[PDB]
RNA sequence: CUCUAAGCACAACCUGCGGGAACCCGUACCGCAAACCGACACAGGUGGGCGGGUGCAAGAGCACUCAGGCGCGCGGGAGAA
RNA sequence: GAAUGCCGGCAUGAGUAACGAUAAAGAGGGUGAGAAUCCCUCUCGCCGUAAGCCCAAGGGUUCCUACGCAAUGGUCGUCAGCGUAGGGUUAGGCGGGACCUAAGGUGAAGCCGAAAGGCGUAGCCGAAGGGCAGCCGGUUAAUAUUCCGGCCCUUCCCGCAG
RNA sequence: AGCCGGUAGCGGGCGUGGAUCCCUGGAUGUCCGAAUGGGGGAACCCGGCCGGCGGGAACGCCGGUCACCGCGCGCGCGGGGGGAACCUGGGGAACUGAAACAUCUCAGUACCCAGAGGAGAGGAAAGAGAAAUCGACUCCCUGAGUAGCGGCGAGCGAAAGGGGACCAGCCUAAACCGUCCGGCUUGUCCGGGCGGGGUCGUGGGGCCCUCGGACCGAAUCCCCAGCCUAGCCGAAGCUGUUGGGAAGCAGCGCCAGAGAGGGUGAAAGCCCCGUAGGCGAAAGGUGGGGGGAUAGGUGAGGGUACCCGAGUACCCCGUGGUUCGUGGAGCCAUGGGGGAAUCUGGGCGGACCACCGCCUAAGGCUAAGUACUCCGGGUGACCGAUAGCGCACCAGUAC
């Protein structure tokens, strides 16, 4: 059964997506199939926020070898999402 | 399918081959894959360990090595022999392991 | 050069082959087969239009079955065919074949 | 997760009805994206949670969809 | 843009004001080249745009030079044929 | 023991040819076990309708940072397009799709052919052609007409008015 | 009684209240692929209708449904694609041999295409061929390198009969009778469905007259035995000695319906796994063995001369198949032309004629005995890492 649990993978640790914390901007993992519209109900129903804004980009696995064997990481692909002025997402913060 | 193996963890056997022939202790551990079994204070080998956490001070540890299962025979509890292993269908329709001398149970 | 829709007759593989000399049986020494070659009989097929239950239907049929053409026509008077489509038709009087 | 909690699980799910099943199943999912983002942080030790939860929506699926089937 | 036909004319279309909605894929880096085609970190090949200044009649030519970028991924001596 | 046999190993030529444009180097300081070859500085030389800057193809992480130096680099190497790990690509307005057709392809109708198949009307597919609403600046080690700032704009939905 | 795959580690858990694991059934099963809502550069984009979710009208997501062709009457049933060899049908080479080469050969082989299936094809005499004989078909041995065919060269090459495997025979069309529907050339009418009747060569059937009037039994269905997909029980040895290690050597014993084999620190019937001998299925699959049911089948006389598969038989022209290459050339098949009859009919016995015999064409189906090996087991005077499959190993991979 998909639900918006399903959708939201995990929060994105990096300088980078610490940065956005301060305007409101969180940055996530997500199914890598999800849509704009989907992530920004997802968000809303799980942190209890209103999202504005819903910016995602893909992100190829990297090439990786052990020993012998060549592979690669899955794809992935994040969100950076925008919640309403003066909102907050107090799981995130606090990092 | 299921590694038949003779002797269980728990119970007190006779090591009858190798090195330490003769003497007696309690399974510690059994290892099916390599079918083999561990012996309480029987085939202790030295190990050479780095200086770490938890090993500060390094030098050598003693480690029981296994024991491959034919090595070792069950003792009975009851008339105290090692002995080869019978089958023995209870009342209530449980199947346990007996003595094949005296009949006695080996739990 | 294709099958014959009331019969089934269709293209044959035959043999072309040339001979000379004069027969055995008229004092010679016989014939000779200087070539043969692999050729292709084809059935007399020729269009036959007939008109069925107020349509035209068309018959694509070797020239020795033309008259079967119209004994299926005949035999199609017991059969209820009012308004259908020509195609309809068709198939209607070959499953009287 | 013990054997007798499993036979506990699916002996209550099995007396829900398909709209408490749904509901059920919801909280758990919700429950496992907390896990995750534990376990991403690195303050998951009891990474053995992970697998549990996941094999009880299975069960929880497993009987909805039963129902479902009638 | 305009004309009407089915239809509909409590619809429909257009203008103004207010509030809302706006999805998917690409996006790093090389790109006259050590990252493209030539088995090579290969004097070869690779479409389009920008491509300054001075002088030489002109010019995308030639000489020097701006911005920018390079001294070409073995060196050191000797000073025979 | 021979087939200019087949597979593999190792010799000879030989410390020999060569080290891939004759645009060119020198010095001081630093780092380091180790420096002609890495970093900084000063001097010198070369390109400058290019050997500079930007698109498209093609390539596919080669990008940035940290740590390395067995192999790779025609020498060396502390360096690196090399090895390991982490990070990095953000669009209603840019390009493509939810628009249009070109050659060509495909193809309810229809026609042909032993079979496989060939043709073909409408239609559909097909672009670097037509159509369609964003400019300037700031910021990151690494993205920006995408994030941010300022100033502009487009389509769709609902309500009210005309 | 251990376990969380190969696979250890960090870090955590489960199990005699029966885990891991094995067998059977079920659930879930993203996207592509016959691919099938539409498109497309496979695994990627874009829709319609119905229901739901988000504040949900715009936007998005979730569930269901939507290709085409055939048949039966918008619904229902079916088809499409794949499969190592084997099988049938439609097409069909050349090198080569003839010590050149064209008929011939290679060969109806290789290959292409279509279709069928666990097999396929064939199959119930318009047969065989000389014995007044046989009795569907297929397969094996033999007949036989015979009879023959052949630039009578190179070469090619039957059948009947005998010995075996297996064993099985049926359903229809037509006459005649009924019923429904259509026709107008309006009824003893014709035509099209369906039911009855009928199925044969010692000719059979229809119709009329007479005498007549329970046995057989499926290739279909039902039930059971057995078998397949996990398994279980299973006899008997100790001590010393050399040695890193005993199973070797020694001393004294024991089992055997079990002295196949493989392990265990070297060389073990009695240490371990097994072996001989026995045992075992809730569930699914099979069931060619057994039993039962049912469909189905069932005699003679006399008259009548109604019926007995049509562009067919048959003749001629062009060809193929058979041992048959135009030969005295039948037989079987048929592209073209002509073109019958219903037992007083027809076909065949190698041109043809006569006599004497055999058979019943122009509708269909049919187990078993046979072929093959992707897959599972058993077994080798088979290989043992340049061998054996291309691959013992992360191979149809790297390149
Ligand atoms: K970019
Ligand atoms: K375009
Ligand atoms: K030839
Ligand atoms: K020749
Ligand atoms: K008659
Ligand atoms: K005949
Ligand atoms: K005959
Ligand atoms: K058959
Ligand atoms: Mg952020
Ligand atoms: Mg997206
Ligand atoms: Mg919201
Ligand atoms: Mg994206
Ligand atoms: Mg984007
Ligand atoms: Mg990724
Ligand atoms: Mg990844
Ligand atoms: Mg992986
Ligand atoms: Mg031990
Ligand atoms: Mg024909
Ligand atoms: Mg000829
Ligand atoms: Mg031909
Ligand atoms: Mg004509
Ligand atoms: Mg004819
Ligand atoms: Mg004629
Ligand atoms: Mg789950
Ligand atoms: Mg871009
Ligand atoms: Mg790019
Ligand atoms: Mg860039
Ligand atoms: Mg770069
Ligand atoms: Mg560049
Ligand atoms: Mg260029
Ligand atoms: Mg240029
Ligand atoms: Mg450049
Ligand atoms: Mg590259
Ligand atoms: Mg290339
Ligand atoms: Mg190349
Ligand atoms: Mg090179
Ligand atoms: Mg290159
Ligand atoms: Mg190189
Ligand atoms: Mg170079
Ligand atoms: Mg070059
Ligand atoms: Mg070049
Ligand atoms: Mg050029
Ligand atoms: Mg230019
Ligand atoms: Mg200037
Ligand atoms: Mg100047
Ligand atoms: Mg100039
Ligand atoms: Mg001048
Ligand atoms: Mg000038
Ligand atoms: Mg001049
Ligand atoms: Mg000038
Ligand atoms: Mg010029
Ligand atoms: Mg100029
Ligand atoms: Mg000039
Ligand atoms: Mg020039
Ligand atoms: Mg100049
Ligand atoms: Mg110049
Ligand atoms: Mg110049
Ligand atoms: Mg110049
Ligand atoms: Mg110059
Ligand atoms: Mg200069
Ligand atoms: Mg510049
Ligand atoms: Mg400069
Ligand atoms: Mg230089
Ligand atoms: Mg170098
Ligand atoms: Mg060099
Ligand atoms: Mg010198
Ligand atoms: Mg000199
Ligand atoms: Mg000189
Ligand atoms: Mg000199
Ligand atoms: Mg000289
Ligand atoms: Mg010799
Ligand atoms: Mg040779
Ligand atoms: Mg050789
Ligand atoms: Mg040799
Ligand atoms: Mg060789
Ligand atoms: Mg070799
Ligand atoms: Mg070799
Ligand atoms: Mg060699
Ligand atoms: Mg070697
Ligand atoms: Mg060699
Ligand atoms: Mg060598
Ligand atoms: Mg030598
Ligand atoms: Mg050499
Ligand atoms: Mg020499
Ligand atoms: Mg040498
Ligand atoms: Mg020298
Ligand atoms: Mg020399
Ligand atoms: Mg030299
Ligand atoms: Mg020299
Ligand atoms: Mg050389
Ligand atoms: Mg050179
Ligand atoms: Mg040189
Ligand atoms: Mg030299
Ligand atoms: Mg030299
Ligand atoms: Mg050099
Ligand atoms: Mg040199
Ligand atoms: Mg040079
Ligand atoms: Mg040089
Ligand atoms: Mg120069
Ligand atoms: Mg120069
Ligand atoms: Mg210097
Ligand atoms: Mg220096
Ligand atoms: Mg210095
Ligand atoms: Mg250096
Ligand atoms: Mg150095
Ligand atoms: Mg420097
Ligand atoms: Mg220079
Ligand atoms: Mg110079
Ligand atoms: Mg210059
Ligand atoms: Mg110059
Ligand atoms: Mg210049
Ligand atoms: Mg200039
Ligand atoms: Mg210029
Ligand atoms: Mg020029
Ligand atoms: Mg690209
Ligand atoms: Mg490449
Ligand atoms: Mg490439
Ligand atoms: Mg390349
Ligand atoms: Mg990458
Ligand atoms: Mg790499
Ligand atoms: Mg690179
Ligand atoms: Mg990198
Ligand atoms: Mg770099
Ligand atoms: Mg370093
Ligand atoms: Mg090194
Ligand atoms: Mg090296
Ligand atoms: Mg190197
Ligand atoms: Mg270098
Ligand atoms: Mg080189
Ligand atoms: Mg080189
Ligand atoms: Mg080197
Ligand atoms: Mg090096
Ligand atoms: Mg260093
Ligand atoms: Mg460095
Ligand atoms: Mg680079
Ligand atoms: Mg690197
Ligand atoms: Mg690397
Ligand atoms: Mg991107
Ligand atoms: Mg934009
Ligand atoms: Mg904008
Ligand atoms: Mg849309
Ligand atoms: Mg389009
Ligand atoms: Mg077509
Ligand atoms: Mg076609
Ligand atoms: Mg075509
Ligand atoms: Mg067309
Ligand atoms: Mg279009
Ligand atoms: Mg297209
Ligand atoms: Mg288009
Ligand atoms: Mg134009
Ligand atoms: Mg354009
Ligand atoms: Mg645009
Ligand atoms: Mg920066
Ligand atoms: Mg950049
Ligand atoms: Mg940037
Ligand atoms: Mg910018
Ligand atoms: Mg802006
Ligand atoms: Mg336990
Ligand atoms: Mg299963
Ligand atoms: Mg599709
Ligand atoms: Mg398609
Ligand atoms: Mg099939
Ligand atoms: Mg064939
Ligand atoms: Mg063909
Ligand atoms: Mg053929
Ligand atoms: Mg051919
Ligand atoms: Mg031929
Ligand atoms: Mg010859
Ligand atoms: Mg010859
Ligand atoms: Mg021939
Ligand atoms: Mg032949
Ligand atoms: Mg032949
Ligand atoms: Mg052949
Ligand atoms: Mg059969
Ligand atoms: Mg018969
Ligand atoms: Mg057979
Ligand atoms: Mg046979
Ligand atoms: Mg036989
Ligand atoms: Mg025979
Ligand atoms: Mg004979
Ligand atoms: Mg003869
Ligand atoms: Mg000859
Ligand atoms: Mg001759
Ligand atoms: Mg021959
Ligand atoms: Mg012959
Ligand atoms: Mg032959
Ligand atoms: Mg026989
Ligand atoms: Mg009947
Ligand atoms: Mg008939
Ligand atoms: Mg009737
Ligand atoms: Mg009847
Ligand atoms: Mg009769
Ligand atoms: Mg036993
Ligand atoms: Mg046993
Ligand atoms: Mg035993
Ligand atoms: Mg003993
Ligand atoms: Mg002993
Ligand atoms: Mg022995
Ligand atoms: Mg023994
Ligand atoms: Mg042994
Ligand atoms: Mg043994
Ligand atoms: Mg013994
Ligand atoms: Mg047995
Ligand atoms: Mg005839
Ligand atoms: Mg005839
Ligand atoms: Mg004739
Ligand atoms: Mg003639
Ligand atoms: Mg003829
Ligand atoms: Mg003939
Ligand atoms: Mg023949
Ligand atoms: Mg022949
Ligand atoms: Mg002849
Ligand atoms: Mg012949
Ligand atoms: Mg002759
Ligand atoms: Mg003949
Ligand atoms: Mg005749
Ligand atoms: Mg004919
Ligand atoms: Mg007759
Ligand atoms: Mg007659
Ligand atoms: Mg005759
Ligand atoms: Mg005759
Ligand atoms: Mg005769
Ligand atoms: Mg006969
Ligand atoms: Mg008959
Ligand atoms: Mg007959
Ligand atoms: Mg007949
Ligand atoms: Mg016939
Ligand atoms: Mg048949
Ligand atoms: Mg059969
Ligand atoms: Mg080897
Ligand atoms: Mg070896
Ligand atoms: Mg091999
Ligand atoms: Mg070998
Ligand atoms: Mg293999
Ligand atoms: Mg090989
Ligand atoms: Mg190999
Ligand atoms: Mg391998
Ligand atoms: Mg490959
Ligand atoms: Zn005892």
């Amino acid at each position: 059964m998909k639900t918006a649990y399903d959708v939201i993978l995990a929060p994105v640790l990096s300088e980078k997506a610490y940065a956005g914390f301060a305007e409101g901007k969180y940055t996530f993992w997500v199914h890598p199939k999800a849509t704009k519209t989907e992530i920004k109900n997802a968000v809303e129903t799980a942190f209890k926020v209103k999202v504005v804004k819903v910016n995602t980009l893909h992100v190829r696995g990297k090439k990786k070898r052990l020993g012998r064997y060549l592979g690669k990481r899955p794809d992935r692909k994040k969100a950076i999402v925008q919640v309403a002025p003066g909102q907050k997402i107090e799981a995130l913060e606090g990092l | 399918m299921r590694v038949k193996m003779h002797v269980k963890k728990g119970d007190t056997v006779l090591v009858a081959s190798g090195k330490y022939k003769g003497r007696v202790g309690k399974v510690k551990e059994v290892l099916p894959k390599k079918y083999a079994v561990i012996v309480e204070g029987v085939n202790i080998v030295k190990k050479a360990v780095r200086v770490s956490p938890k090993y500060p001070q390094g030098g050598f540890i003693e480690k029981e090595a296994p024991l491959h299962a034919s090595k070792v025979r069950p003792i009975c509890p009851a008339c105290g022999k090692p002995t080869r292993v019978r089958k023995k269908f209870l009342e209530n329709g449980k199947k346990i392991r007996v003595c094949a001398k005296c009949g006695g149970a080996l739990d | 050069s294709k099958v014959c829709e009331i019969s089934g007759k269709r293209p044959i593989v035959a043999n072309s082959i040339q001979r000379r000399g004069k027969a055995k049986r008229e004092g010679g020494v016989g014939k000779k087969t200087t070539g043969i070659s692999k050729r292709r009989q084809y059935p007399n097929l020729q269009k036959v239009r007939v008109r069925v239950a107020g349509q035209e239907i068309t018959f694509r049929v070797a020239a020795s079955h033309i008259p079967k053409v119209y004994e299926l026509v005949e035999r199609a008077k017991g059969l209820k065919l009012e308004g259908l489509s020509p195609k309809e038709i068709k198939k209607e009087l070959l499953k009287l074949l | 997760m013990k054997l007798s909690e499993v036979r506990k699980q699916l002996e209550e799910a099995r007396k829900l009805s398909p709209v408490e099943l749904e509901k059920l199943v919801r909280e758990k999912k919700r429950e496992l994206m907390e896990l995750r983002f534990q376990a991403s942080i690195g303050q998951l030790s009891q990474n053995h949670k992970i697998r549990d939860l996941k094999r009880q929506i299975a069960r929880l699926l497993t009987v909805l969809n039963e129902k479902r089937r009638q």
